[PDB]
């Protein structure tokens, strides 16, 4: 079921849990998915592919 | 702080009778959540 | 004191119950360092709760 349980579903689950316990989730490191740019790959996998 | 910028009571629930130690309680919850978010990399 | 020889020693009972209720009342509301704390239902209005 992981292929369907992507990132946004996990984020919504964690956000619901927080709302149940701690409301303001944006106050800190966790970022709204709308402005989450993808990670920048590192040179390690690049040189390994090379 | 603009007064017009604030919401209305329709979307503001209120709570009373808060224990002093509740802060610490929250802290515990937080660190618990921390562990959780540490286990999931997505 | 209807009469001197009666020595009508009063029984302070209302005061007793008043205090017995007031102590619990203050232990309910004024026990915490804070009075109340607003809580919202969405993240779009959580910045105003605190």
């Amino acid at each position: 079921l992981a292929p369907l349980f992507g990132l946004e579903q996990d984020r919504y689950m964690t956000a619901q849990i927080f709302e149940l316990m701690g409301i303001k989730d944006t106050h800190k490191y966790l970022l709204p998915l709308e402005q989450y740019q993808p990670p920048e790959p590192s040179p390690m996998e690049i040189l390994q592919l090379e | 702080v603009n007064p017009k910028q604030l919401p209305a009571r329709h979307n503001l629930q209120v709570v009373v009778a808060i224990s002093p130690n509740e802060k610490a309680e929250r802290a515990q919850k937080l660190i618990s959540l921390k562990q959780l978010i540490a286990a999931d990399a997505q | 004191p209807v009469t001197a020889g009666s020595s009508s020693w009063v029984d302070r009972t209302v005061w007793e119950s008043v205090n017995g209720t007031l102590q619990d009342i203050i232990n309910v509301f004024c026990s915490g360092d804070e009075a109340v704390t607003f809580v919202a239902d969405n993240q779009q209005d959580s910045d105003a709760a605190d």
